[PDB]
């Protein structure tokens, strides 16, 4: 673990838990897998710039299911 | 039907989390109960709970009986 790379980690599930857009946090809830490439521009929209990497690994440690994966 | 965290009314059309308990039925939003159920920021899906009607401790699971049938 790092504390740096957490603390990007952090800022994606507060977009997530903050958007007035729940969609995304509901298909987490029920256990149903995010498109990367388009939760990544998701987050573009709600001021957030992460890599593909970031999602990756952040879907990785928290329990979120990747389409293709 | 009125969420029992937030107060506000749920939707015909919306998901809600029950307990599975009928001697229970604790009723709420999703994103209400994650929310109530979380420990640190930067988790978004919870592990487990207590029911905050009849204090049982159940997997998140457990309270999703009407989200997939
Ligand atoms: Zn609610
Ligand atoms: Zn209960």
């Amino acid at each position: 673990g790092s504390m740096i790379v957490t603390q990007t980690h952090r800022a994606i599930s507060q977009v997530v838990k903050q958007a007035k857009d729940n969609s995304v946090w509901i298909k987490i809830l029920t256990y149903s897998a995010i498109d990367v490439e388009e939760f990544q521009l998701w987050l573009k929209r709600k001021n957030l710039n992460v890599s593909l990497d970031l999602i990756k690994s952040w879907c990785d440690k928290y329990g979120v299911l990747m389409k293709g994966s | 039907v009125k969420c029992n965290l937030c107060y506000e009314c749920i939707e015909s059309d919306e998901l809600r989390a029950n307990c599975p308990f009928t001697d229970c039925n604790s009723i709420n939003h999703l994103t209400c109960l994650a929310s109530s159920f979380l420990t640190e920021e930067c988790q978004v899906l919870p592990i487990e709970g207590m029911c905050t009607k009849c204090k049982r401790v159940l997997r998140w699971r457990e309270f999703l009986s009407t989200v997939f049938t």
